[PDB]
DNA sequence: TAGCGTCGTAAATCATAGAG
DNA sequence: ACTCTATGATTTACGACGCT
């Protein structure tokens, strides 16, 4: 059967926001740097790329939002 | 305090996104088929016939070669 | 320089998981 | 189940750099 998508488990996801925000004046990380990630997460390169690239936008459109999240991180 | 300050940002002139219908799409999938790289003179027809301009079929066909790439990667694990 | 190639990404849009 | 909307994925459009 074709595999679906799914929402990444909170272990993934507090993995993620830990490096994004502790790199938040410029996070964007290197291919070797993605690939750590993705091992600790379970996940793919692209993944973790696309994960970047959705987290980057989404804060940018809106920090209010986000804060808080960037306060407990 | 704007954190995204040195991020990276769409220049404000950037054309706006304009998604393809089906059957651009469908078309040029086809133009692919027939050859992964375009030549001035095929690209400048495909561009005619969909009312596209040769700079978005140059990108597309492009893109599309990054998407290919991208699939393969996804597949030799 | 002109001009097409790849790589990585921005931003918009898609698809449908999943949460009420 | 049945909307909604959150989130991971995909699609356009480029900038920066490669080379001829």
């Amino acid at each position: 059967a074709r595999r679906k998508r799914r929402n990444f488990n909170k272990q993934a996801t507090e993995i993620l926001n830990e490096y994004f925000y502790s790199h938040l004046s410029n996070p964007y990380p290197s291919e070797e740097a993605k690939e750590e990630l993705a091992k600790k997460c379970g996940i793919t390169v692209s993944q973790v790329s696309n994960w970047f690239g959705n987290k980057r936008i989404r804060y940018k459109k809106n920090i209010g939002k986000f804060q808080e999240e960037a306060n407990i991180y | 305090n704007n954190p995204a300050a040195n991020w990276l940002h769409a220049r404000s002139t950037r054309k706006k996104r304009c998604p393809y219908t089906k059957h651009q799409t469908l078309e040029l999938e086809k133009e692919f088929l027939f050859n992964m790289y375009l030549t001035r003179d095929r690209r400048y027809e495909v561009a005619r016939l969909l009312n596209l301009t040769e700079r978005q079929v140059k990108i597309w066909f492009q893109n599309r070669r990054m998407k290919m790439k991208k699939i393969n990667k996804d597949r030799a694990k």
